């Protein structure tokens, strides 16, 4: 995340390769159930021997006896609908809930997040010369409407997505933040309402952050679990 | 769900 600072939360998870490294980011929606991206992945049947989550640290690479680390074994993936951008993962088993490892809710079908809804981004992504890049870093973003988001992307972004305001600095989720949650705080409740995909320019000064829109595919989601 |  460049432009963020080193923050927590819970329901942030990293995806980790065969070599025991981060590549992506995901989202807790159920104690065995990630929700990432589809860019994460070479294929919907991409061999995943040696592929884990890990959950419950602030590091990116944290010292193997953790107390509060999960470290849980990849048991499948589940390619989303056409468009989606989204892949369900499956673990080999379920994860433990606490102060450090939380579920986030998810929307309700079709739900629209309001312009000036403030959301989190976070993971262990590039900060491009902004902060320390071995640590979970955060940052803060206000919903815009897709009609507004239009106007600088012509047009381009579709239903299935959802914006964030241009920051005149340049903040955002770029390389191996991928997959991660843009959580929203509302109704007494942090809701999932995107996940972090790739753009044509990451944290680009003015304009606007695209993330595929989960309220869209929570029919999916919910008769996959 | 979604309490931090």
């Amino acid at each position: 995340v460049v432009g963020g600072h080193p923050g927590n939360s819970p329901w942030t998870v990293s995806l980790r390769n065969r070599q025991g490294q981060h590549f992506c980011g995901g989202s807790l929606v159920k104690e065995q159930w990630i929700l990432t991206a589809r860019q994460c992945f070479s294929s919907c049947h991409m061999p995943l021997t040696g592929y884990e989550v890990w959950l419950g640290t602030l590091f990116q690479n944290p010292q193997h006896g953790e107390p509060s680390l999960q470290r849980v074994p990849v048991a499948k993936m589940v390619c989303g609908p056409s468009g989606s951008q989204l892949v369900l993962l499956k673990l080999e088993r379920s994860v433990t809930l606490n102060q450090r490892v939380a579920l986030i809710c998810l929307p309700p079908e079709w739900y629209v997040v309001p312009p000036g809804t403030k959301c989190e981004i976070a993971g262990w992504g590039e900060t491009k010369g902004t902060g320390n890049d071995t640590v979970l870093n955060v940052a803060l973003l206000n919903v815009i409407s897709n009609q507004e988001c239009n106007i600088k992307h012509r047009g381009r972004v579709r239903e299935s997505e959802m914006c964030t305001e241009g920051l005149l600095a340049p903040v955002g989720a770029c390389e191996g933040d991928y997959g991660g949650p843009l959580a929203c705080f509302t109704h007494n409740s942090w809701v999932l309402e995107g996940i972090i995909i790739p753009n044509r320019v990451c944290a680009r000064s003015r304009w606007p952050a695209v993330f595929t829109r989960v309220s869209v595919f929570v029919d999916w989601i919910h008769k996959v679990m | 769900c979604g309490k931090r």
